[PDB]
DNA sequence: TCGGTAATCACGCT
DNA sequence: GATTACCGA
C-alpha cells in the first residue's frame, strides 16, 4: 500500500495522512484507474462488468 | 430513524462478485447526490449568483467555458477540508 | 411555526396532559409544549413580521411502539420549574423470534 | 470548438444564401407543429429580400473569376465586392483601407475592368 | 455531462486565497445577542448561511442548497505551517544561503538531469534518488560561488529553529530563527533548482509554505448544534477560531502603539502554538488545547482521520436507504433460493416500475388500490420529476389515464430480487440475491441448507436485506448473484450449501 | 461464440433499460410483466440486437 | 457576411424515435441543438443544411440511449472586426439609430454619423445637419463600418454591435454619388 | 550620493523622524532602543516603533546577549547594507509591470468621458447600461479621449529599463 | 552495536 | 502496554 499507487489509494489505508497526503502534495498528478478511487468519486470500477464494450446498429425493424 | 451503514467489509464483498452497476447504485444513488458547477482552466468550483443569473469562477474570471460534474456530496466536502488546510485540489475533467 | 402535524392531538386535555388509559401508538403526542420565540427578527419571510408566534417543540412516543398509559405524574423540581412524568405499558404476547 | 473538429469552411454571399433560406423554409410543410421559423431567421430573410441584386449563378461565376486575377485577392475579398458592387476607385479605397495590401492605381483599375461586366444596368 | 479525468494537487498561494475569499474577518464574535445575529467577523459577513434566514452575498441562497464560501485572516506576522515544517528543514540545510543556489557543481547537475527520465515511472525508485542529493549538499560548507561565508547548522524538533553562528572568535550562540527570517531565504531560490528538490515551480513554491494569510473554512463545514431548545453548542473548529482572532487583534495594536519589545516575541510564540493545535491537535511536544469542560478539541486532522474520520467513516462506507434488519427463524418448506419477508417490511419498501405498454393494465390496479391493501403503491412520478404522493384524500385523479412514460413505486411482490447480508462479512459469499416470498409475522425466514455460507445459527441473530432499484443494477443481481450459482465454494471446490 | 457471465448480464441490463424508455418490444406480450422479465424472454429465442466488442 | 461550415459532432439519439431511419432521426436531433444560439467562437448558427454520413451506435453505462458521429453542414453569420457592412435604418431615436444589418442590430451614436453638427428633429423621425441640408431618416439604405462588438452571452438578443460612419465613402448611398460632382 | 535615496524611502515609511534615527544609528553602528532615545531626544516608545517598521522592510537586524547577572535579554540593533542595489531594482521592477498594464488597458478600454471637473473617463460597458448619460451629474457623454497621454506614457517606460539595466 | 521516537489494535447495536 | 521497525550517534 505504501508503494506506488494513486495518492487517494494511500489515504484510506495507513491513517497517517499528514505524513503521507501532504508529502505527495508536491509535484504529483493523480489520473484514475484504481478500484478504491472510482468508488470514492462516483465512477464505474474497471473490474467485473465495467470491462465490456457494446455496439449496435440501427435500422431495427420490429417484424 | 436511520438505516444500516455498509463498512469496508461490505464494499469489498460486492467487488468480489463483479457487480459494478450495483456498486454505483447502492453507494451513491441511494445516498446523497449533488450537482456542482466547475470551471475548466482553473480547476476550482464556480459560484452561482441568483437575482443576476451569470455564473463565473473568481480566480481568473472566465465567462462561458464552464460545465456540470456529477459527484457525491461527501466528496465535495472532502474538497473543502483539504482547502482549509493550504492544499489546492485542481480538478482536470474529461469528456465522455 | 414548525408544526409536527395534525390529528395527533386527539388525546390531550385542555392544559396539555393526557388523561390516563388511552391507546397511544405510533407518533402520537404526549404533552403539548409551546416554546418562546427564538430570534424574532432574523428572517422576515413575507408574513412572519406580523405573526410573532412560537416555535413548536414537544414530546412524542418513539416511532415504533404502541401501548396504553398507566399513570401521569406532575410536580415541581428544585429550582422553580415543573416536570411531568408519563409512563405507557404494553402487553406483548410471545410470538415467533 | 463546435463539436469535435472544424475541417472545412466556405464563404457565402447573400445571393447564394437566399436559396438556402427558401429551401429550408420549403420544409415546414411538415404541418404537425406547422413549423414557423424562429424570429431572427425571419428577420434575416427580409435582409435577403432587399439586397438581392444579382442572379445566384452569376455571383458564383464572378467570385471564382476574381480569385484568379491576383494572388493577394482571396474569396473573402471577392465576397465583399459582390455586396458593394464597386464602380470606380472610390469604393476600392474604402473597402481595402484595412487590408494587408493597399492596391496601386494600375492594379486596382485592372480589378475594376473585370467588374465592369456582371452589372445590372437598370 | 462530463466526468472527472484527473485530480492535481498543490499548495495555495497567498495571492490565490485573496481572490477566493469574499471577506476579511476581524471580530471575535458569534451572535451578541438574541436578536439580529449579524456581526462583522466570523459568522455571516457574506460567508455562509446555516440558519433559515435568507440573507447571503446577494445570491438568495436559502439554507438548503447554499454552498459556503471562504474567508481569510490577514496575519500580521509570518507563521510556520506544521505539516510542511519537517520538509522545510530539508530545504534549508540543502541550499547555499545569501545567493540561492543548490550547492552542487554543474557536473552533477548535468549527470542527474538525465537520471530523472530513466527512472521516470516508478514512485519508490525516484523517492530514493532524492535523498542522495540531500546527502551530498549536507556534507559541504564551502560553496563554489560565495567563498564559504560560515554556513550555520540548522536544528529542529518540533518547530523552533536555531543556528550555530560565531560572533567573537569561536562562539556558539544559538540565535533563534524567526519565521520572518526564514521566508526571506525561501524567496531567493530560482525556479530552475526545483526539479533537483522534490518541488514543482508552478504548483508548489517553497515560500508559500509559510502562512502569511490563513484561510477561514465556511459556515457549512462548521455547523451550530442546538442543545435543548434554544442553546447552541458552538462547534470545536468555531471555538478555536474565535480565540485566534483575539490573540491577533492586540498584536496589531501592540506593534502599532506599544513599545516594550519583550512581550511581542512572547506574544509571537502564542500565535504559533495556537494555530498549531488548529491544524493537528495530537502533535508531540505540544499540550492539547482543551475545551473548558474536560474534552480535548478535535480539530482538522481529527475530523479528516481518527478511525471514524472521513475516508472510512463517511466516504467509502456510507449509510444507505431501502433496507431493514430483524431476526431469523427456519422453515424447510420453501425452495433453496427463496426467502421469507414479513408483510410489515414488505409494505415499507418499494421498487420503481416504469410502465411501458404491456404492464399498463397491471399498474392501474396497483395505484388505484392505495397504500393500504398489500398490492398497492406509494409514490407516483411524472416524466418532469415532480413526484405526487398518493396517501392524501384521493387516488382516483391519479388513477386516471396514467400517460405512458411515468414511474410508479409499488410494494415488493413474489418475484422481485432482493439481497441479504450477515455483517461480519468475512468471505465472498455472505451476500446472495434471493427471490422474495411474503408471509405474515415479524421474522426473516430462511431455508435450512443455506446456512453454511452465512455461518449463522438461530439463537437470535440479525440479518439485513437491501433492495436494488435501477433496472441495470437489478438484472445484474438476478443473473450473477442467485443462490444456485454458489453451490460450490472457491476455497476448496467442495460443496458448501448442503445438508445439515 | 458463447457469451461469458459478465457479458450476458450487461446485454440484459442495457436492453431492459431501453425497453422501459420506448423501444418497441418483439413478441413478448402476455398479461403483465415487469421490464426486467421482458428482456429475459427475448434473450432465450436469440433475437437480441445488441452485440459485444471483443478487444484482441 | 455568411459562411458555410462542415463539422462533425457526437449525436444523441433517444430511444423514443429509436425505430426511424438514422439520417433524418439524427437530423431532427441535431437541428434542435444549435439553431439561434450565439457562440463566442464562430457566431450566429442559422440552420442545418443536410446530413451526409453517420456512424454506428454505442451504449454507455447509465443512460441507455445511443451515440453516433455524424457529418453536417452549417450556415453561420460572423460580424468580425473592421468589416465594411451594409444595413437598414429601422428605428429613430434622439440618442442614436438602430441599423438592422441582418439577424443582429447595430447602434450608431449621433456624433459618429457625419462631418456635421447633428440636430434631432423631435417632432419627426429624422436627423438634420447644421451646415449641410442632408437628412438621414427612417428606412434609408446606409453603408458603415464595425468599430465595436459586445459579446456577453449565448443569446443573440443581449449582444450589441457598435458601428461608425465618419469616413469618406460611407453613409447613405445617394449621398456618396451626388458628392462626385 | 545614495545616502539621500535611503532617507527618501525612510521618509516614505516613517518620515523626518525616521531620517534622524538612521543618521544617529550610523554613528555608533550598534544601539539599544533606550540608547537611541538619549541620542535623539524623542521618546523611546516612538523610536522603538520606527525600528519595527524598518524590520518588515528588511533593513535592520538584531542579536541577543545573555546578561550574566539578572538574566535579562536585551537586544542590540544594527544596520545591514549588503542589500541596497537589489531592493532598489526589485521594487521598480514591479512598478514597471504596473506601468506596462495601464497603457495596454487604455487601448482596449476607455473611449467615453464626462465633460466635468470630476467623474471622467467612463467605459462602454457602463455607458450602455447607463443609457449614455451620467447618473452623478447628468451631463451627456463625449468621445475619443486622452489621446495625448496614451502616447506620452509609452515613451516614459524605455529609459527606466535602461537605467535599471545598468 | 545502540537507543530512541511515533503509529498501529474485529462487526453491529443501545 | 505491547509488539515491532525506522532513525539517529
Ligand atoms: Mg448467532
Ligand atoms: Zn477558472
Ligand atoms: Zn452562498
Ligand atoms: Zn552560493
Ligand atoms: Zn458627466
Amino acid at each position: 500500500v505504501g508503494e506506488k499507487a494513486s495518492v487517494l489509494a494511500r489515504a484510506a489505508f495507513e491513517i497517517t495522512t499528514q505524513h503521507l497526503f501532504a508529502a505527495a502534495e508536491r509535484g504529483e498528478v493523480d489520473p484514475l484507474n484504481g478500484v478504491v478511487e472510482n468508488v470514492l468519486i462516483g465512477q464505474p470500477v474497471p473490474v467485473g462488468t465495467g470491462i465490456v464494450k457494446l455496439a449496435m446498429s440501427l435500422p431495427l425493424r420490429p417484424k | 430513524e436511520g438505516g444500516l451503514r455498509f463498512g469496508e467489509m461490505e464494499r469489498d464483498v460486492l467487488i468480489g462478485h463483479g457487480a459494478a452497476m450495483l456498486l454505483i447504485e447502492r453507494l451513491l444513488e441511494e445516498s446523497d447526490k449533488t450537482e456542482v458547477w466547475v470551471c475548466e482552466s482553473c480547476g476550482h468550483l464556480a459560484l452561482e449568483d441568483k437575482r443576476r443569473g451569470k455564473v463565473y469562477c473568481p480566480v481568473c474570471g472566465e465567462d462561458e467555458r464552464i460545465s456540470k460534474v456529477e459527484m457525491s456530496y461527501a466528496f465535495k466536502l472532502l474538497l473543502d477540508e483539504l482547502k482549509a488546510m493550504v492544499i489546492r485540489p485542481s480538478l482536470r475533467l474529461k469528456d465522455r | 411555526q414548525g408544526y409536527l402535524g395534525e390529528k395527533y392531538y386527539r388525546h390531550l386535555d385542555e392544559d396539555g396532559l393526557i388523561f390516563p388509559e388511552s391507546k397511544v401508538e405510533g407518533k402520537d403526542v404526549l404533552v403539548g409544549r409551546t416554546s418562546p420565540p427564538r430570534f424574532i427578527e432574523e428572517q422576515s419571510s413575507l408574513g412572519s413580521m406580523v405573526l410573532q408566534g412560537r416555535r413548536e417543540t414537544s414530546v412524542t412516543v418513539r416511532p415504533s411502539e404502541k401501548g396504553v398509559v398507566d399513570k401521569v405524574i406532575v410536580t415541581e423540581t428544585g429550582d422553580g420549574t415543573k416536570l411531568v412524568k408519563v409512563t405507557v405499558r404494553d402487553l406483548r404476547i410471545p410470538e415467533l423470534g | 470548438m463546435i463539436g469535435r473538429k472544424k475541417l472545412e469552411e466556405h464563404y457565402i454571399t447573400i445571393a447564394e444564401a437566399k436559396e438556402l433560406l427558401e429551401r429550408r423554409h420549403a420544409e415546414g410543410l411538415a404541418e404537425n407543429p406547422e413549423e414557423p421559423m424562429f424570429y431572427e431567421a425571419r428577420v434575416s430573410l427580409e435582409h435577403a429580400e432587399r439586397f438581392a441584386k444579382l442572379k445566384p449563378e452569376q455571383a458564383r461565376e464572378l467570385k471564382e473569376k476574381l480569385m484568379g486575377l491576383f494572388d493577394w485577392i482571396n474569396e473573402r475579398i471577392a465576397a465583399k465586392l459582390v455586396d458593394i458592387l464597386p464602380e470606380d476607385y472610390l469604393d476600392i479605397r474604402v473597402i481595402f483601407a484595412k487590408e494587408e495590401y493597399m492596391p496601386t492605381p494600375e492594379e486596382a483599375e485592372e480589378i475594376i475592368k473585370v467588374i465592369d461586366e456582371y452589372r445590372p444596368l437598370e | 455531462k462530463k466526468v472527472i479525468g484527473s485530480i492535481e494537487f498543490g499548495i495555495l498561494s497567498p495571492q490565490e486565497i485573496r481572490k477566493m475569499s469574499a471577506a476579511e474577518i476581524t471580530v471575535p464574535d458569534t451572535y451578541d445577542d438574541d436578536g439580529y445575529p449579524i456581526e462583522g467577523g466570523l459568522m455571516d459577513k457574506r460567508l455562509g448561511v446555516i440558519d433559515p434566514g435568507l440573507r447571503c452575498e446577494t445570491c438568495g441562497a436559502r439554507a438548503g442548497e447554499c454552498p459556503g464560501h471562504f474567508g481569510h485572516i490577514e496575519l500580521a506576522r509570518p507563521v510556520i505551517h506544521v505539516g510542511f515544517a519537517k520538509t522545510i528543514h530539508r530545504v534549508l540545510e540543502s541550499t547555499c544561503r545569501e545567493c540561492g543556489r543548490i550547492k552542487l557543481t554543474d557536473e552533477e547537475i548535468e549527470e542527474y538531469m538525465q537520471k530523472f527520465e530513466v527512472m521516470g515511472d516508478r514512485k519508490g525508485a525516484v523517492d530514493k534518488l532524492i535523498k542522495e542529493i540531500h546527502k551530498k549538499a549536507k556534507e559541504r560548507m564551502v560553496c563554489p560561488h560565495c567563498g564559504a561565508p560560515q554556513f550555520p547548522i540548522k536544528f529542529e524538533r518540533p518547530t523552533i529553529y536555531w543556528e550555530l553562528r560565531k560572533d567573537e572568535e569561536g562562539n556558539e550562540y544559538k540565535h533563534r530563527m524567526m519565521p520572518s527570517e526564514v521566508r526571506d531565504r525561501l524567496e531567493k531560490i530560482p525556479d530552475k533548482d526545483l526539479p533537483l528538490l522534490g518541488l514543482h515551480p508552478e504548483k508548489s513554491r517553497p515560500e508559500w509554505m509559510v502562512l502569511t494569510v490563513l484561510p477561514v473554512p465556511p459556515v457549512t463545514m462548521r455547523p451550530s448544534i442546538t442543545l435543548e431548545s434554544g442553546i447552541r453548542a458552538e462547534d470545536d473548529l468555531t471555538h478555536k477560531l474565535v480565540d485566534i482572532i483575539r490573540i491577533n487583534n492586540r498584536l496589531k495594536s501592540n506593534i502599532e502603539a506599544g513599545a516594550p519589545q519583550l512581550i511581542i516575541e512572547d506574544l509571537w510564540d502564542l500565535l504559533q502554538y495556537h494555530v498549531t493545535t488548529y491544524i493537528n491537535n495530537e502533535t508531540s511536544g505540544v499540550p492539547p488545547a482543551k475545551h473548558k469542560s474536560g474534552r480535548p478539541l478535535k480539530t482538522l486532522a481529527q475530523r479528516l482521520k481518527g478511525k471514524e474520520g472521513r475516508f472510512r467513516g463517511n466516504l467509502s462506507g456510507k449509510r444507505v436507504n431501502f433496507s431493514a434488519r430483524t431476526v431469523i427463524s427456519p422453515d424447510p418448506m420453501i425452495s433453496i433460493n427463496e426467502v421469507g419477508v414479513p408483510l410489515a417490511v414488505a409494505m415499507e419498501l418499494t421498487v420503481p416500475e416504469k410502465v411501458t405498454e404491456f404492464n399498463y393494465e397491471k399498474l392501474k390496479q396497483r395505484v388505484l388500490n392505495g397504500p393500504e391493501k398489500y398490492p398497492g403503491a406509494n409514490y407516483v412520478i411524472d416524466p418532469e420529476g415532480r413526484r405526487i404522493r398518493l396517501m392524501e384524500s384521493n387516488r382516483e385523479l391519479i388513477a386516471e389515464k396514467l400517460d405512458i412514460g411515468w414511474t410508479v413505486e409499488r410494494h415488493l411482490e413474489d418475484g422481485d430480487v432482493v439481497l441479504f447480508n450477515r455483517q461480519p462479512s468475512l468471505h465472498r459469499m455472505s451476500i446472495m440475491a434471493h427471490r422474495v416470498r411474503v408471509m405474515p409475522y415479524r421474522t426473516f425466514r430462511l431455508n435450512l441448507p443455506v446456512c453454511p455460507p452465512y455461518n449463522a445459527d438461530f439463537d437470535g441473530d440479525e440479518m439485513n436485506l437491501h433492495v436494488p432499484q435501477t433496472e441495470e443494477a437489478q438484472a445484474e443481481a438476478k443473473i450473477l448473484m442467485e443462490v444456485q450459482n454458489h453451490i460450490i465454494s472457491p476455497r476448496y471446490g467442495g460443496p458448501l450449501i448442503a445438508g445439515i | 461464440f458463447r457469451y461469458t457471465r459478465f457479458e450476458k448480464a450487461r446485454i440484459i441490463g442495457a436492453r431492459a433499460l431501453q425497453i422501459a424508455m420506448g423501444a418497441p418490444v418483439l413478441i413478448d406480450v402476455p398479461e403483465g410483466i415487469t421490464p426486467l422479465q421482458a428482456a429475459l424472454l427475448e434473450f432465450e429465442k436469440g433475437v437480441i440486437p445488441i452485440t459485444v466488442i471483443r478487444p484482441s | 457576411m455568411y459562411k458555410l461550415l462542415k463539422v462533425k459532432d457526437v449525436v444523441r439519439i433517444p430511444p423514443r424515435m429509436f425505430t426511424m431511419d438514422p439520417k433524418e432521426a439524427a437530423k431532427i436531433v441535431l437541428r434542435e441543438t444549435y439553431e439561434g444560439i450565439y457562440d463566442r467562437d464562430e457566431g450566429v448558427v442559422l440552420a442545418i443544411l443536410d446530413v451526409e454520413e453517420i456512424s454506428e451506435g454505442v451504449i454507455v453505462p447509465g443512460d441507455g440511449a445511443t451515440y453516433h458521429e455524424a457529418i453536417f453542414n452549417v450556415l453561420v453569420w460572423e460580424p468580425r472586426n473592421q468589416e465594411v457592412v451594409e444595413g437598414e435604418v429601422v428605428e429613430m431615436m434622439p440618442y442614436g439609430a438602430f441599423i438592422r444589418i441582418g439577424p443582429m442590430d447595430g447602434l450608431v451614436h449621433i456624433s459618429q454619423l457625419m462631418d456635421d453638427y447633428v440636430v434631432f428633429d423631435e417632432k419627426n423621425r429624422q436627423f438634420i445637419g447644421k451646415e449641410t441640408n442632408r437628412v438621414l431618416k427612417l428606412g434609408d439604405y446606409v453603408r458603415a463600418r464595425i468599430i465595436g462588438v459586445s459579446v456577453k452571452s449565448r443569446v443573440i438578443r443581449e449582444n450589441k454591435i457598435n458601428m461608425t460612419m465618419r469616413q469618406p465613402g460611407l453613409g447613405k448611398f445617394e449621398w456618396i454619388e451626388k458628392e462626385k460632382k | 550620493r545614495k545616502n539621500k535615496e535611503l532617507l527618501e524611502i525612510a521618509q516614505e515609511i516613517g518620515g523626518e523622524e525616521a531620517v534622524e534615527v538612521v543618521k544617529a544609528l550610523e554613528k555608533m553602528k550598534e544601539a539599544t532602543d533606550e540608547e537611541l532615545a538619549e541620542a535623539t531626544g524623542i521618546r523611546v516608545n516612538t523610536v522603538r516603533r520606527i525600528l519595527y517598521m524598518l524590520n518588515d522592510e528588511g533593513l535592520a537586524d538584531f542579536k541577543r546577549i545573555r546578561d550574566p547577572e539578572t538574566g535579562w535579554y536585551y537586544y542590540y540593533w544594527r544596520l545591514e547594507t549588503k542589500k541596497l542595489p537589489e531592493i532598489i531594482r526589485s521594487r521598480k521592477m514591479a512598478e514597471l509591470k504596473k506601468l506596462k498594464e495601464m497603457l495596454e488597458e487604455e487601448t482596449s478600454e476607455i473611449y467615453y468621458w464626462c465633460g466635468t471637473e470630476g467623474h471622467p473617463k467612463l467605459t462602454f460597458d457602463e455607458a450602455m447600461e447607463y443609457e449614455f448619460q451620467c447618473p452623478i451629474c447628468g451631463k451627456m457623454l463625449m468621445q475619443y479621449d486622452n489621446t495625448h497621454i496614451i502616447e506620452e506614457l509609452k515613451r516614459r517606460i524605455e529609459e527606466l529599463e535602461i537605467e535599471l539595466g545598468l
